[PDB]
């Protein structure tokens, strides 16, 4: 969509890999500033908001938290305290019509700063003064959208680019988008530090042949001691011991 | 409208495995031998308040009873949840959208799920904004009330809505009796079979029986007296009892003076 | 059940803007792709504008490029249509219609196939002042047996006068022509009936032009003169 | 930019012969995937509009499987084997690859009768409307099908073209036939200064044309 009607896009529900972003290396820039980029599909958010656009060359580091200028004042308010990713990539090839791509219109001029985070489409011919500007332009009347020039002759600062934004949030409610993990090959009969989804522990676990209900996952005792466990990936029943120990 | 609530509303509390044994517990429950409220629907299903938990249970034929709506208002104006089941079809559903005084269905959204011989026993709770729902189906052959007997509701769904409930409503759909109860705060001994399963429970806020075998942890007690809790007096109101004042400060020479 | 709510009824002057909404119920608006598709009396439909179903528009027309705008609100699932700096050529029915193809149909973006129609508005773009329709007379052919007489509904404005023959009483026969924007910024239309010699002069002939918008009843008689 | 077009505008169709109608394209929209980018759309005369075909190929959902739409590059048939009585409708065909998005003529099929030639009339205004200083001298053509139907006037033998409003009612399926009205309507500069009033009439059913005509003072 054009700069004016940046598209607002949330998501819920998932795993949120990541994976494709860190290795992605024909994309230009992948950049996040609120957390440290790689290590951030090993955690959770509550929800992420994705904002999309096509903008100019220069405007590419203008939307970045709490950096402002001409698009960032009128078109994208970006709050100060906002931690987040931006993603952009050069698309001279498909966003510029050999005549000209006039599809991407934008505003620079309102007489008031809109507030973060929301889009406001209102395009009346500017009011300056007390003239009523109803399709009369001009001095005091300022005609609201400027069709972006996309051309190969343009200079780099007037390039399209494509740039997405990207906002975490983990509120008080429950998350629900948590990073994707990586699952060990199972080991039998050794002394090992195992992890089962959470639940800790370090001993020797070996085949069981206690039957377990349909719903259920772990396996205690009477002094709350887990003896055994369900293998989260393939369905069994395993007890642990721990590993030997006495006096010399 | 009132009936008695034998031995109904014992829930697995949480899916760890156990083994011929015999495990006390404190968490919300249905106390044992209560009153609960029975519905006909012939000659209405009006709409009654929420809990800490709700105890629901169905003794049907036609499997007319079908859907909930649960909520704080049930007027749009705040989110509300839906649960149904039309035909070899159950929808999960918690947008907003319009409950009138009387809803329902004759033959913004943040989640969507799609899909007397009949006892049905349900458990609605929610704690952590963890929507918690316990089931558990049973053949029966009895028409007049609700029997005695035992059996555990093995959990079926939990979901991370985060949705304050106040009241609820049940959905029936033309083209019948069932039974409401609360929950409170108790203690139940729960004995784990050798599958680990639950095939029996006390609770020990009755009589002084099932008291002492909290007490002792055991199930069966032999022939003996047993010390088991204390008994404390409460103070009724409060007393201070102070010397009258008898000295006084003359504010009246500084303020009503007649000349400053 | 989808019902598609068109709001921005009103009369439009040449050289002033437009604005139009659609609201659309019983569906998602953000799954499919949003267009506008205009069609004029005796003319097929033309599409005039679209917007996908990421919200990003298509283009514009040949013949209106750099005046239309178009715009979506996934927000309030509305969707605004802005007419900048119309003219009087401009005139004609707009239309608003929904894709069918669901997210994620495999190519390329699903965002084709307009299905659910409503209706537009009376829309007009002029700036003329309220004018009350005029009926002539249209005399028989002088060729003797049956004969066709006829009333002509000329300089009325705005649409539409209701035009009725006896009060409904003798209905069948009836041919309306259609009335047509002639070159002098008026509109005309004719109405003929074919009469036996049993109603040829004896009949007393009535017809009725009814202007609700300008409230001009006017119940002409008609007198075949030589 | 984009030029579709439909023929015929219109063929009259009965229940022993397909309906089938061409559209003609400027690009090739059979794309190079295996796939096809060209819809069919079905008016309905007197209901909301209706879809036809997805992608040419694609089968749409609530309308007959006898719907085919078939063809190559830019020409492409709309071919209907069986039709049932309420399938009088107008068609489009539109264009599902780039911009402007074209739809195709609106070719109307409706219900085949048989050809009656047309009763000519004239008639010049009467005093209530020649007092209002207008002369509407009309031409009516009653009953005639298919709907083309042809009127000239001429004046003094002076052909006029452009002041006369030619006009169309619709088929009333009472007798499925046509009225068209040609009214010349004028001020009274050429009807005073002028005599002569012929109506021509060309019809299917006429082989020759028809010329009624009259002098002023009737
Ligand atoms: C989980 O994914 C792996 C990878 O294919 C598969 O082998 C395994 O069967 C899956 N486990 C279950 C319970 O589906
Ligand atoms: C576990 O299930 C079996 C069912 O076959 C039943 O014998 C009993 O409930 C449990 N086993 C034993 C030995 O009790």
């Amino acid at each position: 969509a054009s700069v004016y009607a940046w598209n607002r896009k949330r998501i819920s529900n998932c795993v949120a890999d990541y994976s494709v972003l860190y290795n992605s290396a024909s994309f230009s820039t992948f950049k996040c500033y609120g957390v440290s980029p790689t290590k951030l599909n090993d955690l959770c958010f509550t929800n992420v908001y994705a904002d999309s656009f096509v903008i100019r060359g220069d405007e590419v580091r203008q939307i970045a938290p709490g950096q402002t200028g001409k698009i960032a004042d009128y078109n994208y308010k970006l709050p100060d305290d906002f931690t987040g990713c931006v993603i952009a990539w050069n698309s001279n090839n498909l966003d510029s019509k050999v005549g000209g791509n006039y599809n991407y219109l934008y505003r620079l001029f309102r007489k008031s700063n809109l507030k973060p985070f929301e889009r406001d489409i209102s395009t009346e011919i500017y009011q300056a003064g007390s003239t009523p500007c109803n399709g009369v332009e001009g001095f005091n009347c300022y005609f609201p959208l400027q069709s972006y020039g996309f051309q190969p002759t343009n200079g780099v600062g007037y390039q399209p680019y494509r740039v997405v934004v990207l906002s975490f949030e983990l509120l008080h409610a429950p998350a629900t988008v948590c990073g994707p993990k990586k699952s060990t090959n199972l080991v039998k009969n050794k002394c090992v530090n195992f992890n089962f989804n959470g639940l800790t522990g370090t001993g020797v676990l070996t085949e069981s042949n206690k039957k377990f209900l349909p719903f259920q996952q772990f396996g205690r005792d009477i002094a709350d001691t887990t003896d055994a466990v369900r293998d989260p990936q393939t369905l069994e029943i395993l007890d642990i011991t721990p590993c030997s120990f006495g006096g010399v | 409208a009132y009936t008695n609530s034998f031995t109904r509303g014992v829930y697995y509390p949480d899916k760890v495995f156990r083994s011929s044994v015999l495990h006390s517990t404190q968490d919300l429950f249905l106390p044992f031998f209560s009153n609960v409220t029975w519905f006909h629907a012939i000659h209405d299903n009006p709409v009654l308040p929420f809990n800490d938990g709700v105890y629901f249970a169905s003794t049907e034929k036609s499997n007319i009873i079908r859907g909930w709506i649960f909520g704080t208002t049930l007027d749009s104006k705040t989110q509300s949840l839906l649960i149904v089941n039309n035909a070899t079809n159950v929808v999960i559903k918690v947008c907003e959208f319009q409950f009138c005084n009387d809803p329902f269905l004759g033959v913004n959204c943040t989640f969507e799920y799609v899909s007397f011989k009949n006892l049905r026993e349900f458990v609605f709770k929610n704690i952590d904004g963890y929507f918690k729902i316990y089931s558990k189906h049973t053949p029966i052959n009895l028409v007049r009330d609700l029997p005695q007997g035992f059996s555990a509701l093995e959990p079926l769904v939990d979901l991370p809505i985060g949705i304050n409930i106040t009241r609820f409503q049940t959905l029936l759909a033309l083209h019948a009796a069932y039974y409401v109860g609360y929950l409170q705060p108790r203690t139940f001994l729960l004995k784990y079979n050798e599958n680990g399963t639950i095939t029996d429970a006390v609770d020990c806020a009755l009589d002084p029986l099932s008291e002492t075998k909290c007490t002792l942890k055991s199930f069966t007690v032999e022939k003996g007296i047993y010390q088991t809790s204390n008994f404390r007096v409460q103070p009724t109101e409060s007393i201070v009892r102070f010397p009258n004042i008898t000295n006084l400060c003359p504010f009246g020479e500084v303020f009503n003076a007649t000349r400053f | 059940q989808v019902q598609l709510l068109e709001s921005g009824g009103g009369l439009v002057q040449p050289g002033r803007s437009l604005r139009l909404s659609c609201a659309a119920s019983g569906f998602t608006f953000d799954d499919y792709a949003m267009h506008w598709v205009r069609q004029a009396p005796g003319k097929g439909l033309e599409w005039v504008s679209g917007v996908s179903w990421n919200s990003g528009t298509i283009g514009y027309a040949d013949s209106v490029k750099g005046r239309f705008t178009i715009s979506r609100d996934n927000a309030k699932n509305s969707l605004y249509l802005h007419m900048r700096s119309l003219r009087a050529e401009d005139t004609a029915l707009y239309y608003c219609a929904k894709a069918v193809e669901m997210v994620r149909g495999l190519g390329a973006d699903p965002e084709y196939g307009m299905d659910v129609w409503g209706q537009g508005t009376t829309v007009t773009v002029s700036s003329a002042s309220t004018k009350g329709p005029s009926v002539f007379p249209l005399a028989p052919s002088s060729k003797g047996g049956t004969a066709a007489l006829g009333c002509l509904v000329k300089d009325y404005f705005p649409e539409p006068v209701t035009v009725s023959w006896n009060s409904g009483a003798l209905t069948s026969g009836v041919h309306t022509f259609p009335a047509v924007l002639q070159s002098s910024g008026l509109y005309s239309l004719s109405s003929v009936v074919t009469v036996p010699s049993s109603s040829l002069g004896t009949q007393t002939y009535i017809c009725n032009v009814n202007h609700k918008p300008s409230n001009t009843k006017v119940d002409k008689k008609v007198e075949p003169k030589s | 930019d984009i030029v579709m077009t439909q023929s015929p505008l219109s063929l009259p169709v009965t229940p022993g012969e397909p309906a089938s109608i061409s559209c003609r394209s400027s690009q090739s929209l059979l794309h190079s995937n295996g796939y096809n980018y060209l819809d069919w759309y079905l008016q309905k005369p007197g209901q909301s509009p209706q879809l036809l075909i997805y992608l040419g190929s694609n089968r749409a959902s609530g309308v007959p499987d006898r719907f085919s739409g078939s063809g190559s590059g830019t020409d492409f048939t709309l071919k209907i084997s069986r039709v049932e009585a309420e399938d009088v409708g107008v068609y489009y065909c539109m264009q599902a690859l780039q911009t402007p998005f074209t739809f195709g003529p609106g070719t109307k099929v409706d219900i085949k009768r048989t050809v009656a030639a047309p009763s000519v009339f004239i008639f010049p205004p009467s005093d209530e409307q020649l007092k209002s200083g207008t002369a509407s001298v009309v031409c009516l053509l009653n009953n005639f099908y298919p709907r083309e139907a042809k009127v000239q006037w001429k004046v003094d033998n002076a052909l006029q073209s452009g002041n006369s409003q030619e006009s169309v009612t619709e088929q009333d399926s009472k007798d499925s036939t046509y009225s068209l009205s040609s009214t010349l309507t004028l001020s009274k500069a050429d009807y005073e200064k002028h005599k002569v009033y012929a109506c021509e009439v060309t019809h299917q059913g006429l082989s020759s044309p028809v010329t009624k005509s009259f002098n002023r003072g009737e």
